[PDB]
């Protein structure tokens, strides 16, 4: 009820639809396992890390068989065939080439580590803001009005389950900005004036629940000769 | 198209991006922030302006009793933008730097092809027409090596720039989500002052 | 033919990049412009091998009224069939239609390709941005929802990667003393490499530490799981299995394979 | 040059990754909506001029 109140819906909406909301939540949480299992490419982000690490290591170890313009790619062969004062010319090329291989590997690793750190920082922020509280930022903790989130672990990563509120089944209505009565203007406190064709009510914005217009949910604060589009009716006491 | 260097076209053309922008503008004008969280719900523009004033701590009757003045101020402010952008020459340096850096890097890479790297000549055809097979290798090796480091340097610089571009794009996406599809309470995130709409 | 105004003593021509772009014919005094012959990349567009064996070929950035025959370098073979001209090059083996769907395989400036039933074939089209919609705007009309829906979505984020270490002597010189002594003259690169790798590993540990260790206590759920009708059995730990993991966590750990 | 290993594969892979990232940046910045809304034919919005 507090979490509904935090997005602009009163508590009696929850307290009078408890079973329906529970059933909807249960079905939605049930569908997640099927949705994850059916799609094969749902976890590409976590697989790319393993693939890149394996590919880099494989390339580094495969580079050891290159010649770099030498007689052979094996040190033992040169040490068993040739003599001390001449093997240096062959050994230098191997040493150099292996040095650039190592340097390239290290530079690529640093560049990847920077991106991984950025992603980890984003994950930490989401853990702090979506799980330990309720977020007003739009499209930060899912699509819709955020309610609450749950964390789950995964190989080299985290998975967030976001629960959101989505409106549905809208309807045409006629509206006015203010109500004229006894030469005084009336504005709603929280909500909007609405008409079903012949009568006027005041309602909240995110859920249809008409009420009788009364001095307890309006304030006067003005006159009737300035507002554009004012409509005059009766205000009950 | 200069010695094995090609430029690929972007996937989304300019017309498609313009259509996206037009759709976003129409949605935020005829609905408000409702189309960013579900179905789009219509509402008259002055009423959502009253909602947006209410969202920063000012009552609605302040808007409803100063409608013409606020409209005139908004119209003048939106009018001044074209002059402000056109007059200042260095207003769009951020977007020009991308083009300048790309052109400079490509020019340096193609200019590096005329170096000798301690060889007899910088042209392969000259060596292939003057010398013989068993000796041209000593000259060819230096050229191959130098061109290899040139390519490696170019690629590393490109990666380093791409990281920064990605960070800027992420910031732009966040601003699109938070300042355009809603109203922001974060200070100095969607301009200077109390945010209304973008 | 060249329209350049050569001075009566110069013969060659150069550009900003210092390349030859003009020449003078010796026997007959005339100026000729030189342009390089066409070249480019070749791309192959295919659906999965589990679906079909047909393919399409894209020649990138080439007007292909000029290339019915060319060599592949990395051999002459041509395809014919259906030829279409796009902005990214031109396409062989695919048919252009007038419809518009969601993009499946991106190609170029707003062009996508797909495997359709027309029998089945490969088709090319212009991507569709979405479904057209117009909202009924008026200055005294409003819309208010009368029902709601609870939705659950997922988001996946990487946190850390593998920690590796490298030894210079073993990798470079194996177990040769002469190679090590020769390498000793190259300075102190190995110290830098070791320092970089160690820093990366420490950072990798700190990432997980700062993501997951957000609490100081270790709270425990009540023995009886009644929460007003809500059912959290799919995300709470399962004590029956030895790993002590939720069903969703088990599925996630099974899905990712080394 | 064939004796120098497999540097070219690495260069090609890096450049291809950069290009794909470049496309994804625009895709995630601009494609924020699913529908294509259209403005009403008559442009009166209470005195505001867009
Ligand atoms: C709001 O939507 C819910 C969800 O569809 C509606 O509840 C359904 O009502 C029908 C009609 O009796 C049942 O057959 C379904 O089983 C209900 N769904 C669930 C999950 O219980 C509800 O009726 C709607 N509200 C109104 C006022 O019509
Ligand atoms: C919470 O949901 C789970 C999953 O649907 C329920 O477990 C099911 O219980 C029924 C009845 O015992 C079994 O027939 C199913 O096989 C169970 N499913 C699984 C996946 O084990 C559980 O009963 C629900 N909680 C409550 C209190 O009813
Ligand atoms: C909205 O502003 C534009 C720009 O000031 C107005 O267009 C001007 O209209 C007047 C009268 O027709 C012309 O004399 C100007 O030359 C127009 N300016 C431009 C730049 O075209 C437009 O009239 C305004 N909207 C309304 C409803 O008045
Ligand atoms: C609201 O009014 C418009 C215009 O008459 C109409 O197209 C739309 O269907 C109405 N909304 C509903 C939920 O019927
Ligand atoms: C509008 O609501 C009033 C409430 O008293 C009711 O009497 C009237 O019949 C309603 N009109 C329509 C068209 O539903
Ligand atoms: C009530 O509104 C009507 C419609 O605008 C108007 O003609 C009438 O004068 C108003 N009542 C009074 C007492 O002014
Ligand atoms: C391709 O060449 C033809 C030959 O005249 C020309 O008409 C056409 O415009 C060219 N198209 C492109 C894209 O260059
Ligand atoms: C495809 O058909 C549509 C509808 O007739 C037409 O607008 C479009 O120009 C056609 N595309 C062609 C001929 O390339
Ligand atoms: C605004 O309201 C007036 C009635 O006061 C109406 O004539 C006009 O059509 C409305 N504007 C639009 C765009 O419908």
């Amino acid at each position: 009820a507090y979490r509904f109140n935090g997005i602009g819906v009163t508590q009696n909406v929850l307290y009078e639809n408890q079973k329906l909301i529970a059933n909807q939540f249960n079905s939605a949480i049930g569908k997640i396992q099927d949705s994850l299992s059916s799609t094969p490419s749902a976890l590409g982000k976590l697989q790319d890390v393993v693939n890149h690490n394996a590919q880099a290591l494989n390339t580094l170890v495969k580079q050891l068989s290159s010649k770099f313009g030498a007689i052979s790619s094996v040190l033992n062969d040169i040490l068993s065939r040739l003599d001390p004062p001449e093997a240096e010319v062959q050994i230098d090329r191997l040493i150099t080439g292996r040095l650039q291989s190592l340097q390239t590997y290290v530079t690529q690793q640093l560049i990847r580590a920077a991106e991984i750190r950025a992603s980890a920082n984003l994950a930490a922020t989401k853990m702090s803001e979506c799980v330990l509280g309720q977020s007003k930022r739009v499209d930060f903790c899912g699509k819709g009005y955020h309610l609450m989130s749950f964390p789950q672990s995964a190989p080299h990563g985290v998975v967030f389950l976001h629960v959101t509120y989505v409106p549905a089944q809208e309807k045409n209505f006629t509206t006015a900005p203010a109500i004229c009565h006894d030469g005084k203007a009336h504005f709603p406190r929280e909500g909007v004036f609405v008409s079903n064709g012949t009568h006027w009510f005041v309602t909240q914005r995110n859920f249809y629940e008409p009420q009788i217009i009364t001095t307890d949910n309006t304030f006067v604060s003005g006159n009737c000769d300035v507002v554009i589009g004012i409509v005059n009716n009766t205000v009950y006491d | 198209k200069f010695n094995g260097l090609t430029v690929l076209p972007p996937l989304l053309t300019d017309e498609m991006i313009a259509q996206y922008t037009s759709a976003l503008l129409a949605g935020t004008i005829t609905s408000g922030w409702t189309f960013g969280a579900g179905p789009a719900l219509q509402i008259p523009f002055p009423m959502q302006m009253a909602y947006r004033f209410n969202g920063i701590g000012v009552t609605q009757n302040v808007l409803y009793e100063n409608q013409k003045l606020i409209a005139n101020q908004f119209n003048s402010a939106i009018g001044k933008i074209q002059d402000s952008l056109s007059s200042t020459p260095s207003a769009l340096g951020k977007l020009q730097d991308v083009v300048n850096h790309n052109a400079q890097a490509l020019n340096t890479l193609v200019k590096q092809l005329s170096s000798k790297f301690g060889a007899i000549s910088s042209v392969l055809n000259d060596i292939l027409s003057r010398l013989d097979p068993p000796e041209a290798e000593v000259q060819i090796d230096r050229l191959i090596t130098g061109r290899l480091q040139s390519l490696q340097t170019y690629v590393t610089q490109q990666l380093i720039r791409a990281a920064e571009i990605r960070a800027s794009a992420n910031l732009a996406a966040t601003k699109m989500s938070e300042c355009v599809l809603g109203q922001s309470k974060r200070v100095d995130f969607c301009g200077k002052g109390y945010h209304l709409m973008s | 033919e060249s329209n350049k105004k050569f001075l009566p003593f110069q013969q060659f021509g150069r550009d900003i990049a210092d390349t030859t772009d003009a020449v003078r014919d010796p026997q007959t005094l005339e100026i000729l412009d030189i342009t390089p012959c066409s070249f480019g990349g070749v791309s192959v567009i295919t659906p999965g091998t589990n679906t079909s064996n047909q393919v399409a070929v894209l020649y990138q950035g080439v007007n292909c009224t000029e290339v019915p025959v060319a060599i592949h370098a990395d051999r002459v073979y041509s395809t014919g069939s259906n030829v279409f001209q796009t902005r990214a090059g031109c396409l062989i083996g695919a048919e252009y239609v007038n419809n518009s769907y969601e993009c499946d395989i991106p190609i170029g400036a707003g062009i996508c390709a797909s495997y359709q039933t027309q029998s089945q074939s490969i088709i090319a089209y212009t991507m569709s941005l979405g479904a057209e919609n117009s909202v009924a705007y008026s200055n005294n009309s409003i819309a208010i929802p009368t029902n709601f829906t609870i939705s659950v979505t997922t988001e996946i984020l990487p946190v850390s990667m593998t920690k590796t270490s490298v030894d210079c002597t073993m990798y470079i010189c194996g177990d040769s003393t002469e190679c090590s002594n020769l390498l000793l003259q190259y300075g102190s690169f190995c110290t830098q490499l070791k320092r970089a790798l160690t820093g990366i590993a420490v950072e990798q540990d700190k990432n997980t530490q700062e993501v997951f260790a957000q609490v100081k206590q270790i709270y425990k759920t009540p023995p009886i799981k009644y929460f007003g009708g809500f059912n959290f059995s799919q995300i709470l730990p399962d004590p029956s299995k030895p790993s002590k993991r939720s069903p969703i966590e088990d599925l996630l750990f099974n899905k990712v394979t080394l």
